[PDB]
């Protein structure tokens, strides 16, 4: 703020950069891997309860 | 702040108020003969009326013989010469840290006045027989080959010698860079301040270098002292001495400095130049008679003080440049026998891919294991001797007559050990990165792995050890000694990974 | 900061050069006060050392 040539310019930029800004992030709405986990257990892991157990 | 030019004019107002000798007889080639200066000391500083400073070296009967710190265009016959009343001396103290100064310790960086805790002389008696101790602290360079083969100690003098363009400066540099590990800490007694003396180097080359120091945030704990190519022979000759004092401050005050003399071959070239021109009769290869004394008294100034004296160390890495690999030429011979061991770098080694091009065969540290870290010591048991036996079997291999299971065995390991010590410039490694590498090589876990692939082994290994067995890596570091169980965890840990 | 420092340093260098030129011109304009002060300074210095 004391090294810059133009008055009240560093002070204004500092205040806006320390608040909040956008970022490349997502939410847990598109749960593609969570929905597939139940189906994979129900066809591969649950098949052993009746095939491996009978053998 | 509010007319800064007015504050400088008011402080430099009243100064000249109490200033009311010899005349010059002849002047040429950095030398001035001078009639008078009757009360002058041998090795005293003198100002010429013109401004340029000089040093008295030949107090003869009729006249005094002066080497100049400057050019001489500015000195004329009859011009009045003046006594200083002081022997050449330097500012010292931690104020120098970060600064680039000339031989007399003037800022040449642009960063303004040096603040000094005091002033030492350029020539100072080395600490005696009496106030010293055994070298027992490592000065870790982070150079696999060096820290396992020729381990350097806080207090020891260690020669770096080889031809031109072999990597002498590179070894010294990579050492400095490493100290970051400890200098950004707060434990003053683990810290190592570096002094880099540029002797006969071109300026841009000192530049190119301070840049790299900064690119590595390494400048905050260094002091470069520069007597570049163009400066007066006297400044070149002097620099190492002035520098030795700058870092003597650290040693005297409980801390540890590291002085790199890059390089003495030039200091002697210049010291030759004062003498031939002062007309002192020459020694071998036109050098002066005591060109040995020159270096001996500097290098002895490195030492590791006793507890009574503050336990401060000063450690020296002089550099020396040979020609055509000849180490039997005057100066190298001199210094070779002055120091506590050497690292020989070789051009042949270089071009076939050993970099650092250290010559294990010829490199020694005479302190030895005393200055190695216990852990490194433990897994480096016998490596250096083995690597010798390896060159042995590899010389017998040239007969190209069939090998047995014993010779092929040690050939496979030596080749992989060789390869495991290769290292990129600017990448010093922590001890705990070094240790498992060495252990993997020595105990022969590397021995069934392609030679071109040992490159990838190294980083892939370290990546995994950080990821998984970080608890070991942090013990090695904290403890510096592989306890019996730690050998176990490490043993397991390595095998594990070698099966991919 | 580099531009502010360069401007301040240029101004100080320009002011010093203008002050130096004025001091040299004044001495060449036969100064009667300089000649009288040079003789009185020499006598005072020699009496304090003897
Ligand atoms: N480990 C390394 N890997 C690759 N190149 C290196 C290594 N060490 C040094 N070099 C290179 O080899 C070149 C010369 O190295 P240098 O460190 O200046 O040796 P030197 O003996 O000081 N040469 P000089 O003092 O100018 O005669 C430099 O360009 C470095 O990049
Ligand atoms: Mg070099």
């Amino acid at each position: 703020r004391s090294v810059l040539k133009n008055t009240s310019v560093i002070d204004k930029i500092e205040s806006y950069v320390k608040q909040y800004k956008p970022v490349k992030i997502d939410a847990s709405k598109q749960l593609q891997v969570i929905e597939s986990f139940e189906k994979h257990a129900m066809t591969n892991a649950k098949e052993t309860e009746s095939l491996v157990s009978k053998e | 702040p509010t007319e800064v030019s007015s504050i400088l004019e008011e402080r430099i107002k009243g100064v000249s108020d109490e200033a009311n000798t010899g005349r010059v007889l002849a002047v040429g080639d950095g030398i001035a003969r001078v009639f008078g200066l009757n009360n002058i000391q041998a090795e005293e500083l003198v100002e010429f009326s013109s401004g340029v400073k000089g040093m008295a070296l030949n107090l003869e009967p009729g006249q005094v013989g002066i080497v100049l710190f400057g050019s001489d265009r500015l000195v004329k016959e009859g011009e009045l010469v003046k006594r200083t009343g002081n022997i050449v001396d330097v500012p010292v103290g931690p104020g120098l840290l970060g600064r680039v100064v000339d031989a007399l310790g003037n800022p040449i960086d642009g960063k303004g006045p040096i603040d000094a805790a005091g002033r030492s002389r350029a020539q100072v008696k080395a600490p005696g027989i009496l106030p010293r101790r055994s070298v027992h602290e490592p000065v870790q360079t982070g150079l696999k080959a060096v820290d396992a083969l020729v381990p350097i100690g806080r207090g020891q003098r260690e020669l770096i010698i080889g031809d031109r363009q072999t990597g002498k400066t590179a070894v010294a540099l990579d050492t400095i860079l490493n100290q970051k590990r400890w200098n950004n800490g707060s434990d003053e007694s683990k810290k190592l301040y570096c002094v880099y003396v540029a002797v006969g180097q071109k300026r841009s080359t000192v530049a190119q270098l301070v840049q790299t120091l900064e690119q590595h945030d390494a400048m905050k704990y260094s002091i470069i002292v520069a007597a570049t190519a163009s400066e007066a022979a006297p400044l070149q000759y002097l620099a190492p001495f002035t520098a030795a004092s700058i870092g003597e401050w650290f040693r005297d005050n409980g801390k540890h400095a590291l002085i790199v003399y890059d390089d003495l071959s030039k200091q002697a070239v210049a010291y030759r130049q004062l003498s031939l021109l002062l007309r002192r009769p020459p020694g071998r290869e036109a050098y002066p008679g005591d060109v040995f004394y020159l270096h001996s008294r500097l290098l002895e100034r490195a030492a590791k003080l006793s507890e009574k004296e503050g336990s401060g160390s000063l450690t020296a890495l002089p550099v020396i440049e040979t020609q055509g690999g000849d180490v039997s030429a005057y100066i190298p011979t001199n210094v070779i026998s002055i120091t506590d061991g050497q690292i020989f770098l070789e051009a042949e080694l270089f071009y076939k891919g050993i970099r650092p091009a250290i010559n294990v065969g010829l490199s020694v540290s005479r302190v030895g294991s005393a200055a190695q870290v216990k852990a490194l010591k433990q897994v480096a048991g016998s490596l250096k001797l083995f690597l010798a036996q390896y060159r042995e079997v590899a010389a017998f291999a040239q007969f190209g007559s069939d090998l047995d299971a014993s010779t092929k065995q040690t050939l496979v390991r030596g080749e992989r050990l060789t390869q495991l010590l290769k290292q990129n410039q600017y990448s010093p490694l922590a001890t705990e990165e070094q240790v498992p590498l060495i252990y993997a090589g020595v105990n022969g876990h590397l021995d069934g792995i392609e030679l071109s692939r040992i490159g990838e082994f190294e980083s892939s290994f370290l990546s995994y050890l950080k990821s998984n067995h970080n608890e070991l890596l942090t013990e090695i570091r904290e403890k510096g000694e592989l306890s019996k169980e730690l050998l176990a965890s490490l043993k397991s840990a390595t095998e594990s990974f070698v099966a991919t | 900061v580099r531009y502010e420092a360069s401007l301040r340093q240029l101004e100080q260098r320009q002011l010093a050069k203008s002050v130096i030129s004025r001091v040299q011109s004044e001495l060449g304009n036969p100064k009667f006060q300089e000649k009288v002060l040079q003789q009185s300074i020499s006598e005072i210095e020699q009496l304090l050392s003897k």
